[PDB]
């Protein structure tokens, strides 16, 4: 009588996959077939920060689109000044393990994470005029793979135990915990309300969780191997999830499908960091073939290759205002291109 | 006059040998630039010094060139003065660009417990133009003797006294030879010494590390002997020059036989040359 | 034209920069580890004179006359987690530990090192094999016999010439051949020279990158 | 609690020479410059010298150069200031002013219990006209400022410092670059303004508003003060 | 055994399944309509002036 309970489960699975091939009238790529391409998006490097000694592992724009932090395996969580390139703050961390780093929208507040499995949140703005750790969210029990500011009270933290959490920073106790992941959550991206979240794990599976509820509304499972980095379209209802298989999948909310794939035959590498331009016309994945490749996002071609990395594209980000971009690799400089 | 005859082939020779092996140097080391291959420190200052000696060269022959087609010019106040200054300007930084890779080769690859030493290797980047700066004050100091010993001889286009300028010219030329054979006696012993530690827990390398061995002895040899020569003639111009552009263009080989990037490119051009010719 | 308050921005950045340098010596003056190997391979106490220092990462600092080594234990069976692996690429070389009176466990310790030393990130660190527990190894061989855990087998079956084909063992899966290097060593546990052997490993590596970087080789 | 106390001001002849100390605790001093700043016994504020974090950088005002020298002990948290040939014009108080500058900073943020100094007997000009202006509680006051040179720098930030001194009590900062307010100022305080004329507004006046506010411009040295609106029950 | 983490896996697929999902076409239109009526504010898609850029390099 146990297995008449899977049975269920076999039935809703055919019903969810019923609903899905019923539910896709065309693609987006015929849509998409009588619009002007982008056609070549050849940045240049406008600027080059080189303060890491060691592998940069995160970066993350600030508000103001001129102030990013990022952190280096060499247990410092440096914050730039990208205009001027000078080093407005440099915060050595604890654990060299640090693998998330994390700019408050506010910007009172700066985050990182990593193998320790705690969230170090530390304070810019404090009157003594040091950067000293606010706080030390705990609970995890796995690897922090990555964490987003939702404001300067509360912090979204996804880790290798399967699971992510949602923390209340003043309190330090996990205000939801979300469940249901079968692998190792490698990436998290806040919705513009920063009303749900979208999460990627190992799986090969993304699932967008609720929030103000603790419950996964949508599962999608389009990937082969694990998700690395994912990265919301800038209207809310669509993101796309870069994996190791060496393809890019851009899946819509209100569709819950894989609405559109971007792979090439000489792309063999997996994707590390994923991003959106303002307009959402542009994808820029960084690579591990030491390059980022700028792909049209209603068309899956490629527009340009921001080739300036002696090593793998570790993080990759895009400002506010979508001025310039900024890519951090493994050979410790940090690049903002435009 | 064997020696008059002679001396002219021994002269093109090295002419030749010079100009092949720089400019391979230099052309292996720029083409990365427009293919994009990347570069190191050591590829910088070996590309330095071959666009240095395919100069240095180049003017030696010129040299001997006015003093065969129309000496009549060559033996000429200006004409010596302006060509002794721009050949010590010239020798000196590339002597001086050779004991700088010495000291980069030293500071990485040695392997020495000494505080200072360590301080100095994790400042390799940087010794390495401290260093030209001091050997920039030793070259004032030359172009001023070896300037004084021309104004001298011209108040007394040489009238035979370039015996003190070749003397002179000789001890601020064995000064960075005298160094880096000095950091070269101390790089050696700590391989040796490492090897030894290595007991129980490649003869290509030891066959390098010998021809390197034999060209220093070679040249100290030679450079010794014309110095006590010429401090003990019609024919001593020439044999100077021959020294003078031995260095360039033999030092250049033993580089080309060092770095690996220089030697598997030197390879790669004999199987093309090889592939060409059948 | 830069203003004054610009100005003084560059010189807190310049600041910084010359802290970020000098932490960076005072650090470059030692180098990371990575300890590997089965549970009782003898992983706790390889070195037998360490001090320990969130899950796994089982940091423990010593030294020998120059260095301050700061091996980085990694939990049993995370040796290809795929996640914490490409953080320890910074690794100057591997300290993998064996067991030779394992035979039965053998297989397992092997097929790790084939693991790790054909790993793509741990494709160029010089593995450092301590086949551990030689004296039980010493007993074992005339006792229990080889071909137990080994198809090949031992001709002589004897101490000497076992305790080779085991390292061979070990050795043969080193595909690269050219690009990395492994030491073996045949501790008995109650040896005070562990240390000594990882001091010199890490010596030679470091002067064989040295002369990779001038090109030398 | 960040702390600033001064120390070594006293009675000194015309001629001789005194070593003013100002002691930092509560903060990481290091990394602060510090600033001297000097008022009269009925004169405005008036910048003395700076020296920038890690000694680098050490400027003088144009009367007191060469006489003045300004040093730090950061592993002390003291600076020292060493006054010779004190003429009858250096009588004032002397406040050590924290200041660090970075992105998002506040220079001049906190200043310290100024000590005082008593003496036997292509500068941007800053005018402030505007020395009388009774009021009351309950009411808006705007105090205006001038200045011969735009403080508007081509990087977009207008370099302007509103301070308020309070009867007996050291000068605070209440507005920095024009716009933003300073941390613990009531939101009451507005600075506004465009290129040589700057405002600061205060919309309902409280008990705590009666004093001399100061308007100072950081685009270049020397830091050049207002003349000093007292507003006044 | 873990028969209830089962049931509990049934239940998330049950309510994932009941929700409202619109046609393809649909989003793909409002994806394309969106790119569109944003493109002229993104500096990256269509690059500014270099009046307005701010990652301008340094005049040389
Ligand atoms: O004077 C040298 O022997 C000489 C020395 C170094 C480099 C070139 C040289 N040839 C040279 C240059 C100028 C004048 C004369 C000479 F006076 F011998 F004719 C020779
Ligand atoms: O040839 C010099 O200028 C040199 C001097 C000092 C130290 C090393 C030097 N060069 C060098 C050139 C080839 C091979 C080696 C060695 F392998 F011995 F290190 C060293």
């Amino acid at each position: 009588e146990l297995d008449q309970l899977r049975q269920e489960a076999e039935q809703l699975k055919n019903q969810i996959r019923d609903a899905r091939k019923a539910c896709a009238d065309a693609t987006l790529s015929q849509i998409t077939n009588n619009i002007d391409p982008v056609g070549r998006i050849q940045m240049r490097t406008r600027r080059t920060l080189r303060g890491h000694l060691a592998k940069i592992y995160a970066m993350h724009w600030g508000t103001d689109s001129r102030l990013l932090v990022s952190a280096s395996q060499d247990g410092k969580l440096i914050i730039w000044d990208s205009y001027t390139t000078n080093k407005v703050h440099a915060i050595p961390l604890r654990s060299s393990w640090v693998m998330t780093c994390a700019y408050a929208p506010s910007g009172n507040y700066v985050a990182c994470g990593g193998l320790d499995n705690i969230c170090s949140i530390y304070n810019l703005k404090t009157r003594e005029g040091n950067v000293r750790v606010s706080r030390e969210l705990a609970g995890h029990t796995g690897y922090l793979s990555c964490c987003r500011f939702l404001d300067d009270n509360q912090i979204v933290t996804s880790s290798g135990d399967t699971t992510c959490a949602l923390w209340d920073i003043e309190t330090g106790q996990q205000t939801t915990t979300f469940t249901g992941h079968t692998g190792d959550v490698m990436s998290l991206s806040l919705a513009p309300d920063t009303r749900l979240f979208v999460s990627g794990a190992c799986d090969a599976s993304a699932k967008l969780w609720d929030v103000r509820e603790g419950m996964c509304r949508q599962t999608f499972t389009g990937h082969e191997s694990d998700i690395n980095a994912i990265c919301f379209f800038p209207n809310g209802n669509a993101f796309a999830t870069g994996s190791d298989d060496a393809t890019c999948r851009l899946f819509d909310l209100r569709a819950d499908q894989e609405l559109m794939t971007y792979s090439h035959d000489n792309i063999i590498c997996g994707i590390t960091s994923v991003s959106f331009s303002k307009s959402g016309r542009l994808l820029l994945a960084g690579y591990d073939d030491f390059n980022c490749n700028v792909w049209d996002a209603l068309k899956a071609d490629r527009a340009g290759v921001l080739a300036g990395h002696d090593n793998r594209v570790s993080c990759l980000g895009v400002t506010d205002d979508g001025m310039a971009v900024a890519t951090g690799s493994w050979d410790s400089f940090l690049k903002i291109w435009n | 006059g064997v020696i008059k005859s002679i001396f002219t082939f021994v002269l093109i020779v090295e002419f030749i040998i010079g100009n092949l092996g720089n400019s391979f140097i230099a052309l292996v080391n720029c083409i990365d630039w427009v293919k994009g291959r990347k570069i190191s420190s050591v590829d910088r200052i070996l590309t330095a010094l071959a666009i240095s000696r395919i100069s240095l060269v180049w003017l030696i022959f010129g040299s001997w060139c006015v003093s065969v087609f129309f000496p009549a010019l060559f033996a000429t106040e200006k004409m010596f003065r302006m060509l002794t200054n721009i050949w010590t300007v010239i020798n000196h930084f590339s002597v001086w660009l050779a004991t700088g890779l010495g000291t980069f080769y030293f500071l990485k690859i040695a392997n020495f417990s000494n505080s200072i030493f360590l301080y100095l290797k994790w400042r390799v980047k940087k010794v390495v133009l401290v260093l030209l700066l001091v050997t920039s004050v030793f070259l004032f100091l030359n172009i001023a003797l070896i300037n004084i010993h021309i104004n001298a001889s011209i108040n007394g286009n040489f009238t035979r006294f370039s015996s003190l300028i070749v003397l002179t010219s000789t001890v601020f030329i064995f000064i960075p030879f005298t160094l880096s054979l000095a950091m070269f006696l101390l790089l050696i012993f700590s391989m040796w010494k490492h090897r030894k530690k290595m007991q129980h827990t490649s003869t290509k390398a030891h066959r390098g590390v010998k021809s390197v061995i034999t060209f220093f002895l070679l040249y100290a040899i030679f450079s010794l002997s014309f110095f006590i020569s010429v401090w003990t003639e019609e024919n001593l111009i020439i044999l100077s020059q021959v020294m003078g552009m031995a260095y360039p263009s033999c030092h250049s080989c033993v580089l080309i036989l060092g770095n690996k990037k220089l030697r598997q490119a030197s390879l790669s051009v004999l199987l093309w040359l090889r592939y060409m010719f059948k | 034209t830069v203003s004054a308050e610009d100005k003084a921005a560059a010189e807190r950045s310049k600041e910084l920069e010359k802290k970020l340098q000098e932490d960076a010596e005072r650090d470059a003056r030692t180098v990371k580890l990575l300890l590997l190997g089965a549970d009782n391979s003898g992983k706790s106490t390889i070195v037998k004179q360490m001090k320990i220092i969130t899950t796994g990462i089982i940091e423990t600092q010593f030294s020998f006359k120059d260095l301050h080594f700061r091996m980085f234990d990694v939990g049993g069976q995370r040796s290809e987690r795929k996640k914490w692996i490409h953080c320890f690429e910074d690794v100057t070389c591997i300290i993998f530990c064996a067991d030779l009176s394992d035979y039965n466990r053998m297989h397992e310790s092997l097929h790790l090192f084939n693991s790790i030393c054909n790993h793509k990130y741990f494709s160029t660190t010089s593995i450092v094999l301590f086949l551990n527990k030689k004296d039980i190894f010493q007993e074992k061989v005339t006792k229990v016999h080889l071909s137990i855990c080994f198809p090949e087998y031992t001709g002589p079956n004897t101490f000497e010439d076992a305790g080779n084909y085991i390292k061979n063992q070990f050795l043969d899966l080193n595909l690269k051949k050219e690009d990395k290097e492994i030491y073996s060593h045949m501790t008995c546990a109650t040896d005070t020279q562990n240390a000594k052997f990882i001091f010199d490993a890490v010596t030679d590596i470091i002067i064989k990158e040295n002369l990779k970087d001038c090109g030398l080789f | 609690d960040v702390q600033l106390v001064e120390s070594g001001g006293g009675l000194v002849q015309p001629g001789g020479s005194r070593k003013l100390s100002c002691s930092a605790s509560g903060f990481a001093f290091s990394s602060f410059g510090m600033h001297w700043v000097r008022q009269a016994p009925e004169k405005g504020l008036e910048w003395v010298a700076y020296i920038s974090s890690g000694s680098g950088t050490i400027y003088y005002a144009d009367t007191v150069k060469g006489r003045f020298t300004i040093s730090r002990d950061d592993p002390k948290n003291t600076l020292f200031l060493q006054m010779t040939s004190l003429r009858s014009e250096d009588t004032a108080m002397y406040y050590c002013v924290r200041s660090i500058y970075y992105y998002g900073s506040s220079p001049f943020d906190f200043w310290g219990q100024g000590t005082t100094l008593t003496v036997s007997s292509s500068d941007i000009v800053m005018t402030q006209a505007t020395s009388s202006v009774p009021v009351t509680p309950g009411e808006s006051v705007s105090i205006s400022c001038r200045s011969s040179k735009s403080l508007l720098h081509s990087n977009g930030n207008t370099y302007l410092y509103w301070f308020l001194q309070r009867p007996g009590q050291s000068p605070q900062l209440l507005i920095y670059r024009m716009s933003n307010l300073a941390s613990g100022v009531p939101d009451r305080f507005s600075g506004s303004g465009s290129g040589t004329a700057f405002t600061l507004t205060i919309s309902r006046l409280e008990a705590e508003d009666v004093g001399v506010y100061y308007c100072m411009q950081h685009l270049e040295y020397p830091l050049t003060f207002g003349a000093g609106t007292k507003l006044e029950l | 055994a873990s028969i209830a983490q089962a049931r509990k896996l049934v239940e998330q697929l049950k309510m994932e399944a009941n929700i409202d999902r619109i046609k393809v076409s649909k989003a793909a239109a409002d994806l394309m309509a969106y790119c569109e009526a944003h493109a002229k504010e993104d500096p990256l898609l269509t690059p500014v002036p270099a009046s307005e850029n701010p990652f301008r390099e340094k005049k040389f």
